[PDB]
C-alpha cells in the first residue's frame, strides 16, 4: 500500500465496452 | 461520469502544450546555469544510488555524486531540465545541448 | 511697473512650458514659437498697458505627421488660459461646450490662483473628450528638464503589446506609475497605456525601463 507498488490516482478514460 | 474526467484531461493536455515553447525560439541562456548543474549531479547521484543503469566505467569508485559528476564531463545524464518562465511557460533543454560554464 | 514686469515674468515661463509640453505631446510645435524672447512676448502677447491678456494666449495643436502615423487616434488639442483668480462654472462651461462643438480629443486649461469646486466635475464629464486641469503657478518649470527626472517617451500599443508578448506579462505586473504623477499629467497619460523611462544608470549607462499607467 505504497507509491510503489500501487497507482496513486485511477480514472476511467470511457464507458465499459462489452467485447 | 468518466466524461468529466476525459474533458479535464483534455484541458489539463491543451493548457501543457499551450504553455510549452517550442524548441526553434526558445530565447534563454545556451550555458547550463551553476543552480541547474548543481541538481543534474544531485539528482542523477540520487538515481545511481536508488539502482539505475550507468552510463560511464566506475574507476573503482563509490561515491554517487562522484560517478554523477564523471556522467556530466562524459555528457551521458540522460535528464532534461525545463526552465519556467514567469507566465509559467516553460523550455525544455537537454542535459548534453547545454555548455557548463 | 515694480513688480507686474515679475508677473509678466511668470507668465511667459509658464507659457513657454505649456508649448513645450504640447510639443513632448506630440502636437506640431516650432523652435520658433518655443525659443520665444520676453521681450517679443511683450510686444505679442501683452497690451500698452503691460496687462496680460490671455483672449489670445490660447492656441491651437495638430499631430506631427510622425505622431499621426504612430497613433492613429490623435485629435486636436486646445489650450485655454483665464485672466480670474478663479475660474467660474460659466467660463468652465465655455470651455467645455467649446471643445464639444470644435470637435476636439483633448482640452488643456489652467487657472491663475484656483479652480473652484463647482467648476471641477464636469471636467471629466463629457466623453471621449479629454480634459487637463493646471496652475499658471506650479507650471512655470518644466519638470522634464530636471536632471533628476529621466526620459519618458509614451508607448504606442502596437509597441506595447511587442513588450508584453516579448516578457509575458499582464499590464498589471509591470511597474506602475500613477495616474496623478506630475509627469504622468505632464505626458497626458491615460490609465492603460505604458511609459518608456530611458534611466541614466550609474553602473551600465542608459537602460531602458518601463512603467504602466494605471
Amino acid at each position: 500500500a505504497t507509491t510503489l507498488n500501487t497507482p496513486v490516482v485511477i480514472h476511467a478514460t470511457q464507458l465499459p465496452q462489452h467485447v | 461520469g468518466p466524461e468529466d474526467f476525459q474533458q479535464h484531461e483534455q484541458i489539463r493536455r491543451k493548457t501543457l502544450k499551450e504553455k510549452a515553447i517550442p524548441k526553434d525560439q526558445r530565447a534563454t541562456t545556451p550555458y547550463m546555469t551553476k543552480y541547474e548543474r548543481a541538481r543534474i549531479l544531485g539528482t542523477r547521484a540520487l538515481q545511481i544510488s536508488m539502482n539505475a543503469p550507468v552510463f560511464v566505467d566506475l574507476e573503482g569508485e563509490t561515491d554517487p555524486l562522484r560517478i554523477a559528476m564523471k556522467e556530466l564531463a562524459e555528457k551521458k545524464i540522460p535528464l532534461v531540465i525545463r526552465r519556467y518562465l514567469p507566465d509559467g511557460s516553460f523550455e525544455d533543454w537537454s542535459v548534453e545541448e547545454l555548455i557548463v560554464d | 511697473d515694480q513688480e507686474n514686469e515679475r508677473n509678466i515674468s511668470r507668465l511667459w515661463r509658464a507659457f513657454r512650458t505649456v508649448k513645450e509640453m504640447v510639443k513632448d505631446r506630440g502636437y506640431f510645435i516650432t523652435q520658433e514659437e518655443v525659443e520665444l524672447p520676453l521681450e517679443d512676448f511683450k510686444a505679442k502677447y501683452c497690451d500698452s498697458m503691460g496687462r496680460p491678456q490671455r483672449k489670445m494666449m490660447s492656441f491651437q495643436a495638430n499631430p506631427t505627421e510622425e505622431s499621426i502615423s504612430k497613433f492613429p487616434d490623435m485629435g486636436s488639442l486646445w489650450v485655454e488660459f483665464c485672466d480670474e483668480p478663479s475660474v467660474g462654472v460659466k467660463t468652465m462651461k465655455t470651455f467645455v461646450i467649446h471643445i464639444q462643438e470644435k470637435n476636439f480629443q483633448t482640452g488643456i486649461f489652467v487657472y491663475q490662483n484656483n479652480i473652484t469646486p463647482s467648476a471641477m466635475k464636469l471636467v471629466p464629464s463629457i466623453p471621449p473628450a479629454t480634459i487637463e486641469t493646471f496652475n499658471e503657478a506650479a507650471l512655470v518649470v518644466n519638470i522634464t528638464h530636471h536632471e533628476l527626472v529621466p526620459k519618458h517617451i509614451r508607448l504606442s500599443s502596437d509597441e506595447k503589446r511587442e513588450l508584453l508578448k516579448r516578457y509575458r506579462l499582464k499590464e498589471s505586473q509591470l511597474p506602475r506609475i500613477q495616474r496623478a504623477d506630475p509627469v504622468a499629467l505632464y505626458l497626458g497619460l491615460k490609465r492603460g497605456e505604458v511609459v518608456k523611462i530611458i534611466r541614466k544608470s550609474e553602473t551600465s549607462g542608459r537602460y531602458a525601463s518601463y512603467r504602466i499607467c494605471m
